[PDB]
């Protein structure tokens, strides 16, 4: 991808102030006129296998377009530094949105904003893709609408020891199939993401927009990965303080232990209709 | 406080060349040799200028919001307060390049994972000494400052040819747990089984994890899961199968053939489960083979030096 094979006319990208770093390169601030996010990556791995799958999902992406789910513009390769631009968001992030004293979340904004990321949610996966990464830190709020960002990032096998390093907030969203499976020397490219796993990660998120707040209060990882990969700490929160039935039945569905047990997004957006 | 007074004219003779180092910056220091790095941040045998001693000094590397940063060295800060024979010499704490660096003591016979990897095994002659040495040191820090240590293992426990033996990294500041440390996860684990349930944890979980280090050196080998038969005369799993086992499964226990009931029953004491029921220090501190160990009669430095080969 020369950036000219986009369905995007472009004469000239300009890198702006960074907003950000992460395990998949540096994410800028650009101006496409139309401001844009421009995530810089660097392929490690050379082996162009690695960079035949980052062809292959760069151009799945192309076939994307949907309200809810953020624009993928243009991916350029000069190997190995690659470059993926997206359309910038505006507003908040979700995550930083319900942790906001001014913010006035109820029975009635939670199940809206729940249904926008539902609906983006079921395109993409329609489509096939798997997002691998949902959380709240990746859903941007600006007024009434509700974009999810940085999808299927998860699948690429860029730059990012023998131990490991987890953040919190990141296991919080994350399936029992998934945290069983961490160890050192594993990458995340091997771990097992899913539509089911996703729907997890919804579950994490609608948490938040009941609660405000993560799930597990913060404490080692290690005691965080058994808690999650148990179920017996979902078990325990789904005790610990409760919502209201009709809530808390989507959440202990999207959280079940067994993933096969997990509603579709389809049938998850029937769910949040019959409530309040 | 039970200060002997030997220990008390070695500490005054610490704090008092500590006041003659006064502050420090990076550039007064000068590297030596790797002691290796984990977990956060590797440190370093060094030599400061200004004035004449070896430090080891501990860089770890955190970008994040500046105002925090300030809170952890403010509370790091309290270790000029942590003075004891059996805590090791702390000297300073500063922010540079937004590496935080701590100088202390270089202890040196470094960890005893280190000298156990190099003597294979450790004899209980010298393992009743250490765990003296332990309640003593989480003792000091319950009592005095009100602290945890939360990480006990064998890479933890330093050691010097004049015979000491003191604890490093014990948790001291919150901020820097909650903001770092606790985002680590290793390939063994020394975590209570209370607290890998996330429920609330006291020194109590500090007493298993310093069970599961003296079996560890015991034996020479990470206890769980537990040798095979074959494994046991002569002397590949992932973390989340460790952790459920020390959930769900019984806990070590040290071989009936070779250790006294006294060691045996000790290292039983430390393991129990249910934190309750598991011994507090008070209990810990007279319990017989402490009581043994502590009027024998071993040589440490001896045995440290003709173990590793320094003088
Ligand atoms: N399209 C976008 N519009 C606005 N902000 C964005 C967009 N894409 C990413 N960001 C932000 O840019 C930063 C880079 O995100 P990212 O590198 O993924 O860090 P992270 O999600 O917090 N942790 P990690 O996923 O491991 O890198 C974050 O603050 C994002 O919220
Ligand atoms: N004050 C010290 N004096 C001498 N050696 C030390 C000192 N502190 C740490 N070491 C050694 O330096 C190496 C790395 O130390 P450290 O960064 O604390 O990681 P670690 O001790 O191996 N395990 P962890 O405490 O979980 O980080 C180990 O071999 C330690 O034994
Ligand atoms: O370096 C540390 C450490 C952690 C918490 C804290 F509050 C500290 F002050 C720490 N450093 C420290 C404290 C006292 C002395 I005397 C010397 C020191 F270097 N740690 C914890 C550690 O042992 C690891 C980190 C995380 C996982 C396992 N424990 C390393
Ligand atoms: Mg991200
Ligand atoms: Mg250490």
């Amino acid at each position: 991808v020369y950036l000219q094979e986009w369905d995007i006319p472009f004469e000239q990208v300009e890198l702006g102030e960074p907003i950000g770093q992460g395990r998949w390169g540096r994410v800028h601030r650009g101006r496409w006129h139309g401001e844009v996010a421009i995530r810089l990556l660097e392929m490690d791995g050379h082996n162009q296998d690695h960079l035949k799958l980052f062809k292959k999902e760069v151009m799945n992406y192309r076939q994307t377009r949907h309200e809810n789910v953020v624009l993928f513009m243009g991916a350029c390769m000069n190997p190995p530094h690659l470059a993926i631009i997206t359309s910038f968001c505006k507003g908040r992030t979700l995550h930083s949105f319900v942790r906001d004293p001014k913010t006035s979340l109820d029975i009635n904004k939670t199940r809206q904003i729940a249904q926008e990321i539902i609906k983006g949610m079921g395109y993409l996966h329609a489509k096939g893709i798997v997002h691998k990464d949902l959380k709240s830190k990746n859903v941007f709020y600006d007024n009434g609408k509700v974009v999810i960002t940085d999808f299927g990032l998860f699948g690429i096998s860029g730059v990012v020891e023998n131990q490991l390093k987890l953040s919190h907030d990141w296991l919080c969203y994350l399936a029992p199939e998934i945290v069983r499976e961490m160890t050192p020397g594993k990458d995340e490219d091997q771990l097992p993401f899913s539509k089911a796993a996703d729907v997890y990660a919804f579950g994490t998120v609608w948490y938040e927009l009941q609660a405000r707040d993560w799930p597990l209060k913060n404490q080692a990882a290690e005691a965080s990965i058994w808690q999650i990969g148990s179920g017996e700490g979902m078990k325990r929160v789904l005790t610990s303080v409760s919502l209201g039935k009709e809530v808390s039945e989507i959440l202990s569905a999207c959280w079940a232990f067994d993933l096969q047990e997990r509603p579709s997004f389809s049938l998850l957006m029937d769910m949040l209709e019959k409530l309040p | 406080l039970e200060l002997d007074e030997q220990q008390r004219k070695r500490l005054e003779a610490f704090l008092t060349q500590k006041q003659k180092v006064g502050e420090l910056k990076d550039d007064d220091f000068e590297k030596i040799s790797e002691l290796g790095a984990g977990n956060g941040g590797v440190v370093f045998k060094v030599s400061h200028k200004p004035s004449g001693l070896v430090m080891a000094r501990k860089l770890i590397h955190l970008e994040i919001k500046p105002a925090i940063r300030n809170q952890i060295i403010r509370e790091l800060q309290v270790l000029h307060e942590c003075n004891s024979p059996y805590i090791v010499g702390f000297y300073g704490a500063f922010y540079s390049d937004g590496e935080i660096s701590i100088c202390m003591e270089h202890m040196d016979g470094g960890s005893l994972d280190q000298v156990l990897k190099k003597a294979g095994r450790i004899p209980e002659q010298i393992l009743g000494k250490v765990s003296i040495a332990v309640i003593k040191g989480l003792t000091y820090l319950r009592e005095k400052h009100k602290i945890m240590h939360r990480d006990v293992k064998p890479s933890n426990i330093l050691v010097n040819s004049r015979g000491e033996i003191k604890l490093c990294d014990f948790g001291v500041s919150g901020q820097l747990i909650d903001s770092m440390a606790n985002s680590f996860v290793g390939t063994r684990s020394y975590m209570s089984p209370e607290r890998l349930q996330g429920t609330h944890y006291s020194v109590q979980s500090d007493i298993w994890s310093m069970g599961l280090s003296l079996v560890e050196m015991a034996v020479g080998r990470y206890p769980i899961p537990p040798p095979d038969a074959k494994e046991l005369e002569l002397m590949p799993m992932a973390i989340f199968e460790l952790l459920d086992y020390i959930v769900n499964e019984p806990p070590p226990k040290l071989p009936s053939a070779v250790f006294s009931l006294e060691f045996q029953d000790f290292v039983n004491k430390c393991l129990i489960k249910n934190p309750a029921e598991r011994a507090d220090l008070k209990q810990l501190m007279v319990h017989a083979f402490i009581k043994r160990s502590d009027a024998e009669e071993v040589d440490f430095a001896g045995w440290l030096c003709s173990t590793i080969g320094l003088n």
